[PDB]
């Protein structure tokens, strides 16, 4: 909505969601403590990019 | 993506129109994204993909 | 946005009329439901898409006055 | 937001009874001639470019105050709108002719478009001339049969005339 | 007001291309749908009071406990507006099959149905019985495509009542 | 959008000058009759559902002419939002009467609401006497003395009649 | 201003919902403690002129490096402006009292605090021992539950100015 | 991932949280009557391709012959090679599309970035619109009836998404 | 928002002829004398918070009321808008300055605070008084030249006074 | 038309706050370049009609397929609107020389460029052909800054159009 | 860090756009202006403890209260810490003025800066008169060019204080 936060829909399923989309930010949230500045570099190398790869072909 | 935001990066201008209202939240997190530091906490150090 | 055509904002003036109350209505009240009237503030890069969206929610614009010139 | 069957069971509706016999004889030949108001429109599709690009040359062929310095289509990206509001205003009609109800035309953006060119300062006269020439190029295209047989289409140019003679009153 | 070709119109509309070849198909398609579906429409209008009462019976007689001191329908009134609400709802499966969509349904009975049963104490398994109950006299009344639509869209409506 | 303590403290702020002894003894007086005050709302929100319902039968017996076809609550959800609209009316009652004070009804709900309802069409008059409806059903289950303690709430009853009266006059 | 219960109606109003329980507790919670914090209104109400002099005193005081011409405490306006503005912070408290809320005391000095107090010169920890002073007379002017809630409005007037 | 009637069916009722209502089953129905006519000109479409590419070829010739003098882009044995290679490619996804009865094959296949390959390439699609016009030339007399103009819709989406 | 540099470039284009010479020499004065305008918005920068400071102190030297309990500002919301808004004007007028030209000062900033302040009733006028006081801290601060090299600023001068009358005109 | 100092203010804007280091920098280091770009437009705005009559001569020439009867750049009309067209680029090149920064030429005719010309069917190599004999008369026209400011801009545009 | 370059950098990869000629010629006004900013820095380098030093009797003039015991400035290890704060600041102005910007600096003091005041109550008001101080030097330290750009560098700095 135009006057609503926007929040983590994720580990809910979403009107006509891939079940993808779970797994990976099961994997992407990993608690509240992970950041994504320059540093951790978890927030510069694409971990989702993998699981991605499979959803093109089957 | 749980990064602080240190207080000297906000934009008073945006937030203190926010809070007259002229603009939706979802305005507001538009200029937001396109504040600098957005970039450089996310577009800066990472890939497109990531 | 910073060319001289990226700016002269547009006030732009929206009511819920009834075809957007009953697009609303169908596809569910995930929002909060707000008045019909409402006047929203849009510049020419989006101008377009605004009562572009606005259409396809079943809206009409009431009417529309630009901020520059 | 209706289409022409929704428009008569909307009467029927509102009248509180069931359709009657004629309207359902009506809305039959609708169904049949839906075959030829279908080849129309998708004739009009593929004939849209070729619509666009005659109406527009005759348009800036006519007259010459848009392109010349300070016109309302001179910085090469007011023409360019103006290319793009011909094309979505005939795309409209098109909508309309496959749909047989002016209503939900009227409600695309009708009811806005005349105080957005009267705030825009945009001409409304030359809006209109610029949909009557697609008007022109879309029958021309329309009467032609290339690689199909021949069928009635004077009630579907009448159904287009009236459709884009309401798209220029509502413009202009 | 979601006709088939509606949503061609939305799906046309919500972005910049005209009409494909997929859209133009399915009005095609739609547009010999409309014959069958009208005979089976102007079947049922044909035969409207004796199956309106019928089904009324049939609610009865499949639900005859309420019939005590108990039904809301208890009372020569509340009988009466029993059969006009299933006059009501044939009207709009015949506006449906003329229509070719869940138009009319969708757009009037189906908006909003549950949260209404629920403040009128109105069961919907009464409803659905009676559907069950067209189901049988449809199953003879028509025949064919007429029946196989028509069925269908009864088979939506008991969709919707669930 | 203000209650009595809210807004006895604006005018407290507006002359500049603190509370009067006489003010604070208002507020106490307030406060010690307010439980008062919240068993009623507590009674109305839990009666709810059937107040509405059965000032809806109420409404049906008095006026058929939106059951026909055409009535402005004739469709199913014309009428849905016919019941949710006195469902969101007296829910704003029970705030205001929460509050205390009218204020908070006005600015959250009257503004809008009033060219809302003019624009949509329906019967002002109709829907003020439906608010009586309301009333009606509300004071029937407010005069319940249903498993309380039993005392005096004659202003209770008058402030809420006063309530139903600004929110229908309003309305109408 | 915003009291309990304007917390209590937006809430209700922002999910469109009939008041459950917890919201009319809060009312109670307001209800009872209303009278402790009316005596206390009562105490400040009576109080006020020495609970001013005496701040201005004691800022003067343990700051005395300000006292002296040349700087912000120098300069008879200077107190005057100091006297009106403990008036006011203490009767916004009185307000903060009988809203039994921080809502007046907020929305009237608690707003853009830190911007003024650097935008002026105006130092906070002078009116945070302002209210520490207003701690040390309604330490003993007070007692029992309205002293309680009563340190506890002027605490988070003085966190808002640290 | 292509576009087709029964894919997109599939992808729009997910979409909407729901199941297939009478439209998508109707839809699919008219789907099932309408590939044999596709089938059809798929079919003779391909029993034929050696002419249709060979007087393609000579067709783009005649229309534009300055490409192929010396010098130019389209001189060269190497390039007569890639033109009846790129042509026979364009037939191949047509018939594809006929097959699938629906763009989204050559959607995905060429539509999909060709304007970026026609401007660093110089190719400017005028040639491969003479090519088509000269399929659809052909083609005028290779089919009949409904799987004439089904094959004529495809091209000329592929004119359109050139032009 | 745009420069005097882009007007020029505009009314040439939209009569369609070039910049004529003349206009080029006095762009070209307005670039030698640009590294004057730049050291004078520097001036202003630099200064801005003190300008602030001492302009709204006074601000509430000569007007008390304002932060007496009835006044549009006695709130401390309210003064800290003041001090913002004050803030806000100096920063555009500032951007109008370097930029040598007014409207992109009026695009962005004086488009619609005037009918916000008569809306919410704010006085006007105590509000171009403080733009005049930025005035005149401006003219204090910017007629230092210590640790700058000496020179002529009436051409600034001049423009500073334009760009602050002009935004005194627009929000009263 | 876009000037260095037009993207610092809408920059600063866009942060809400006042111009640094960087900002005054850049408006320097503009404000220098300006009178070697004036020159430039100067020198290209004296030789207007010989830059337009030797594109048109050089469009003539580079491609034989373009002058002939019944084509596109055939046409007593069609080469008025090419000389019109010419000093349109030109006259805007001279006019982002001006602002000293490409915005300008870049809204002038960058915007609208590629889907204008395929509606109307313009080859691009046509004036990247006309642009580059501009580019050539331009070499020898300028020598220096206003030079080199020339041939950036001339390039931009090209790129623009190529 | 932020330096005009990386700016540069930063804006044409956003619009995925290679450069132009206008932030060239902010890149080409940096080069040239870096040759006053490295004589500044070398000024800067070579006084750095009299700078240090200076500044902090500067703090003792106008605050040797703070100095008295039980306040900040007092104790020796106290101020250690506060030439050794004083002394990154002048090293931070002698990266922002090597850096042509205010990048360096930014990051590494003007990032939570009000915070830490907060947190040790560590006035900026002492920080603004060293640097003020540092200011008043720097007036004779340098001239021109170098003296101009530092002194903008450290009257940011006193305004991001303030
Ligand atoms: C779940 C939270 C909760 C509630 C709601 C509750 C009911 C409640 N309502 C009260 C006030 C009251 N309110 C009323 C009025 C009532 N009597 C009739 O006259 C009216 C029909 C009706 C008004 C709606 C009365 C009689 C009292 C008791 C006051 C007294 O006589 O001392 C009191 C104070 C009486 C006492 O404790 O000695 C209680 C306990 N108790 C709870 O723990
Ligand atoms: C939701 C609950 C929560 C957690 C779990 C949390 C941990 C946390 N620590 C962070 C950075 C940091 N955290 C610390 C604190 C540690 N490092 C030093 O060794 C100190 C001795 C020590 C403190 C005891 C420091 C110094 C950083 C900055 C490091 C950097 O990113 O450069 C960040 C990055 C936030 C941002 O800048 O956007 C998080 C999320 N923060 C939270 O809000
Ligand atoms: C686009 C960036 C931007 C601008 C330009 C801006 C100006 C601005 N000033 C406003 C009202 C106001 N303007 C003022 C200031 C005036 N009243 C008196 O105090 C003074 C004499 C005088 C100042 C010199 C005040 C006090 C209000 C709001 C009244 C209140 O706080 O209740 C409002 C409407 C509500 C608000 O946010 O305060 C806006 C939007 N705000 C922005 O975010
Ligand atoms: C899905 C897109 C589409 C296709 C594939 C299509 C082909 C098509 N259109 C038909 C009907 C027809 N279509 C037309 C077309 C008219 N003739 C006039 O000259 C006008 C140029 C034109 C516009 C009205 C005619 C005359 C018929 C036969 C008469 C009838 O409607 O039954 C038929 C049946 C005739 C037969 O097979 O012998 C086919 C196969 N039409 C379409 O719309
Ligand atoms: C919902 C569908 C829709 C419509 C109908 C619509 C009309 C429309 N046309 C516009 C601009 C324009 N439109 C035109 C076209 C007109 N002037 C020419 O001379 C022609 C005669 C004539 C074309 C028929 C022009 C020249 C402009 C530019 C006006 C300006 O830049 O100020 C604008 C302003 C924003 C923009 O598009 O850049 C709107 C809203 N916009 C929409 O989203
Ligand atoms: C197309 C829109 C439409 C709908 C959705 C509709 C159903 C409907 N049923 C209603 C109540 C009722 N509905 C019924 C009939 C039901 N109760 C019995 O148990 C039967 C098993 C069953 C019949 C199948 C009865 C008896 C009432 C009266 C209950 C009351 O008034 O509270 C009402 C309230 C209005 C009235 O009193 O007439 C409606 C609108 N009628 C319509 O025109
Ligand atoms: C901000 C708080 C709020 C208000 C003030 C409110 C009233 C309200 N009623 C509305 C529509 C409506 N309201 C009614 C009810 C009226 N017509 C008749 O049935 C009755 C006599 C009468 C009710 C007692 C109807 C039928 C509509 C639909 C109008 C239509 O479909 O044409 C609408 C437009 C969209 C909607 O919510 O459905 C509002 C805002 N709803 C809210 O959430
Ligand atoms: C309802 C909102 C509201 C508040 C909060 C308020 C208090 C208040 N007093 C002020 C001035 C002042 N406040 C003080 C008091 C401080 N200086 C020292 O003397 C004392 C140790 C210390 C007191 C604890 C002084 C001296 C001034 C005058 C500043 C000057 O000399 O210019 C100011 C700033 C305006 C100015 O500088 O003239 C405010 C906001 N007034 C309001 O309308
Ligand atoms: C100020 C912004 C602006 C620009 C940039 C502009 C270019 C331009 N020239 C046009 C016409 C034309 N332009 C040309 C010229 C080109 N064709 C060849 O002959 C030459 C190689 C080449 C010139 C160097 C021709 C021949 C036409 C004829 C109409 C056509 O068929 O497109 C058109 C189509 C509408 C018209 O003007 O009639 C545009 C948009 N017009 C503008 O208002
Ligand atoms: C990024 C490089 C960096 C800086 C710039 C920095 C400033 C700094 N100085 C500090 C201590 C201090 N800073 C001062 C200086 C101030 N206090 C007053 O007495 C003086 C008037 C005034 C000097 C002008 C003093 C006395 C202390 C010791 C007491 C304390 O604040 O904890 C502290 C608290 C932690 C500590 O040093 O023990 C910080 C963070 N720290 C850093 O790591
Ligand atoms: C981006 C780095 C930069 C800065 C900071 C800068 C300021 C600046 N302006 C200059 C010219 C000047 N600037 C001024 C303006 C000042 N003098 C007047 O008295 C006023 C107080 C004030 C204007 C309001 C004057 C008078 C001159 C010398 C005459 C001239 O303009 O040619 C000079 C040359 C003198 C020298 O090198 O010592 C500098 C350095 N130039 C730069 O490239």
């Amino acid at each position: 909505g135009e006057d609503t936060v926007p929040f983590f829909r994720g580990f809910t399923s979403q009107p006509g969601q891939s079940t993808e989309a779970f797994n990976r930010m099961v994997t992407l949230y990993d608690g509240y403590a992970t950041s994504d500045s320059e540093w951790d570099r978890g927030g510069q190398s694409a971990r989702l990019t993998d699981s991605l790869a499979r959803s093109t072909m089957d | 993506g749980n990064t602080y935001v240190m207080e000297s990066e906000r934009p008073a201008t945006a937030e203190s129109q926010l809070r007259d209202g002229r603009i939706t939240v979802r305005g507001f997190i538009r200029l937001l994204a396109k504040s600098d530091t957005y970039k450089a906490r996310f577009f800066n150090p990472a890939t497109q993909t990531r | 946005a910073i060319t001289t055509q990226g700016k002269r904002i547009y006030k732009i003036t929206v009511s819920e009329a009834g075809a957007y109350a009953t697009n609303k209505h169908r596809t569910g009240y995930r929002a909060p439901i707000r008045q019909s009237n409402y006047t929203l503030t849009v510049p020419y890069d989006r101008f377009l898409p605004e009562m572009i969206r606005l259409h396809q929610s079943g809206a009409k614009i009431v009417n529309v006055t630009s901020v520059i010139s | 937001m209706n289409d022409v069957f929704t428009r008569a069971i909307a009467q029927a509706d509102l009248k509180g009874s069931f359709l009657l016999e004629s309207d359902l004889d009506k809305l039959a030949s609708f169904a049949k001639e839906g075959v030829k108001r279908l080849d129309a429109v998708a004739a009009l599709t593929n004939n849209a470019p070729a619509i666009i690009s005659d109406a527009a040359h005759k348009l800036f062929a006519e007259q010459q105050e848009l392109i010349q310095p300070g016109g309302n289509a001179y910085p090469h990206r007011r023409m360019a709108a103006c290319l793009r509001d011909m094309e979505i205003i005939l795309r409209y009609v098109s909508y309309a002719l496959l749909a047989g109800d002016a209503s939900v035309l009227d409600d695309r953006c009708l009811n806005g478009l005349r105080e957005t060119y009267n705030a825009l300062g945009t001409p409304t006269q030359s809006v209109a001339r610029a949909v009557q020439l697609m008007k022109d190029a879309a029958m021309v295209h329309l009467k032609s049969t290339a690689n199909v047989t021949v069928g009635d289409c004077s009630s579907l140019y009448s159904e287009a005339a009236t459709y884009f003679d309401k798209a220029a009153a509502s413009i202009a | 007001s979601r006709t088939v070709i509606t949503e061609v119109i939305a799906t046309a509309d919500s972005q910049g291309r005209f009409l494909n070849s997929t859209e133009l198909q399915a009005a095609f398609g739609r547009f010999e749908r409309a014959v069958p579906a009208i005979e089976a429409a102007r079947a049922l209008t044909k035969n409207q009071d004796a199956l309106v009462k019928g089904a009324v019976q049939a609610v009865f007689k499949k639900f005859p406990y309420v019939t005590q001191p108990g039904e809301k329908g208890y009372g020569d009134s509340n009988q009466a507006k029993c059969a006009r609400d299933i006059g009501y709802y044939l009207r709009f499966i015949t506006y449906s099959l003329v229509a070719s969509g869940t138009g009319p349904l969708d757009d009037y009975v189906i908006a909003g149905l549950r949260e209404v049963n629920r403040a009128f104490n109105l069961n919907p398994l009464w409803y659905i019985e009676a559907l069950n109950y067209i189901k049988g006299e449809t199953g003879k009344l028509l025949s064919g495509q007429s029946k196989t639509e028509a069925l269908l869209y009864i088979d939506h409506a008991i969709n919707a009542l669930s």
